[PDB]
């Protein structure tokens, strides 16, 4: 599916396990997709979320709150959670659906609101980021 | 990849 990604989403993709490891989390979990779309920085995702005030430090506190750090340093590769995996067939199904032949940071964000009940959409909502606008805030952007 | 297993090339794990 990664064939699919455009350089920015792989990158995305990529920072989600650099911030799961540093947590020294066994998983990446749509939260740390939440924070590698953050980490990217110039996406529509990013802008989208920077303009939503939803910060790297308001989403890294909050999973400290609601998972916490782990104790021991995890492998290299981390496996992703099934509603992770499930978020980024969402993103797939997005792009589509929209025409777009290739998955951008837009549509990581989008899928992730469309499954709308992990870890990442608990902390967007206690972060007071409705579902509904970023999806908004985003395909406007676009 | 998608599954548990071993390491993808970038990120996460598959099954044989």
């Amino acid at each position: 599916m990664f064939e699919r990604f455009t350089d920015r989403a792989r990158r995305v993709v990529v920072l989600a396990q650099e911030e799961a490891r540093m947590l020294n989390h066994n998983y990446i979990g749509t939260e740390h997709i939440l924070l590698g779309l953050i980490h990217e920085g110039e996406g529509v995702a990013a802008k989208s979320l920077e303009s939503l005030g939803i910060s790297l430090e308001g989403v890294r506190s909050q999973v400290e709150e609601i998972i916490g750090q782990g104790q021991q340093a995890p492998s290299g590769h981390i496996p992703f959670t099934p509603r992770a995996k499930k978020v980024l067939e969402l993103s797939l199904r997005e792009a589509l659906q929209l025409g777009h032949n290739y998955i951008g940071t837009e549509h990581i964000l989008l899928g992730l609101i469309r499954e709308g009940e992990g870890v990442a959409a608990q902390v967007l909502v206690k972060l007071g980021a409705e579902l509904t606008r970023v999806r908004q805030q985003v395909i406007q952007l676009l | 990849g998608l599954r548990r297993l071993f390491a993808d090339q970038l990120v996460g794990r598959r099954n044989i």
